[PDB]
């Protein structure tokens, strides 16, 4: 989560998506282990190598 | 001396202008190309600022 945000690089920011440095607005995260985890593990959500 | 005073107050002021180019007021390298090479954008505009 810390990965969403302007001008920073890494595993999401260089392939994902890139904010812009100019940019503004806001981020939201939140909690959501017992709906998006499932006992063995969640292959549902790909990206990028 | 009062002609070559004018002279002399020309070209020593001109070389400490060109001089002065090759200080850091603070940024890690006077040359502004080795800064790009060790910097990411987003902080190397501050250096650069």
């Amino acid at each position: 989560v810390r990965q969403i945000a302007p001008g920073q690089t890494g595993k999401i920011a260089d392939y994902n998506y890139k904010l812009p440095d100019d940019f503004t607005g806001c981020v939201i995260a939140w909690n959501s282990n017992n709906l998006d985890s499932k006992v063995g593990g969640n292959y549902n959500y790909l990206y990028r190598l | 001396g009062k002609l070559q005073d004018v002279v002399n107050q020309n070209a020593q002021a001109l070389n400490t202008l060109v001089k002065q180019l090759s200080s850091n007021f603070g940024a890690i390298s006077s040359v502004l190309n080795d800064i790009l090479s060790r910097l990411d954008p987003p902080e190397a505009e501050v250096q650069i600022d």
